[PDB]
């Protein structure tokens, strides 16, 4: 779950940035009643809460990832390069996908057909 | 005699010449076409259900 930690933290940073984006967005829309709307303040608060959540989350994931679980890491250079169960799940997935595509094709044909008719005389 | 004579007089009033060039075959053709449309739709739907059932195993 280590690489899982890496990816999830990565996504948490995007979540940070996007939350900040929407927070400033909500702030921009604000009105200062002239009204008694007050729902604005509600969204602002409960929005600001998630940011607080994600920061502690980032601290936790950072700690767990730089924990360095017995790793004598080589510097990136020389990494740029100038299990059967995976195969089984991949095969099952590809089969299920193919069946889904038969279904999608059938529905496409039905929709083309129903369209042809009705649009012809309805 | 009286009743039949009255009926004949009325029938003269209606005067019933050549046949009525009236027909409801147009709306009938259209409605049969609509029924055929819904039949085709239901058929193809039964088919796609069968397919998704198979895939859903």
């Amino acid at each position: 779950n280590t690489a899982s930690l890496c990816r999830i933290g990565q996504e948490t940073v995007q979540d940070i940035v996007y939350r900040t984006m929407e927070i400033f967005q909500l702030l921009r829309n604000m009105q200062l009643p002239n009204g008694t709307y007050q729902d604005r303040l509600t969204k602002l608060q409960d929005n600001l809460r998630q940011l607080s959540v994600l920061f502690r989350k980032l601290r936790l994931v950072y700690d767990k990832c730089n924990e360095n679980c017995g790793g004598m890491d080589p510097i990136p250079v020389e990494q740029l390069i100038p299990r059967r169960e995976i195969a089984e799940v991949n095969k099952k997935l590809k089969q299920k996908n193919q069946q889904l595509k038969q279904i999608m094709d059938q529905l496409r044909n039905l929709i083309w057909d129903i369209n042809a008719m009705l649009a012809m005389r309805n | 005699e009286a009743e039949l004579s009255a009926q004949i007089r009325y029938l003269t009033q209606v005067a019933t010449g050549q046949p009525h060039e009236g027909s409801s075959y147009s709306s009938r053709k259209d409605c049969q076409m609509a029924l055929k449309r819904v039949d085709y739709a239901r058929l193809k739907l039964s088919d796609v259900a069968r397919t998704c059932e198979q895939m859903l195993e």
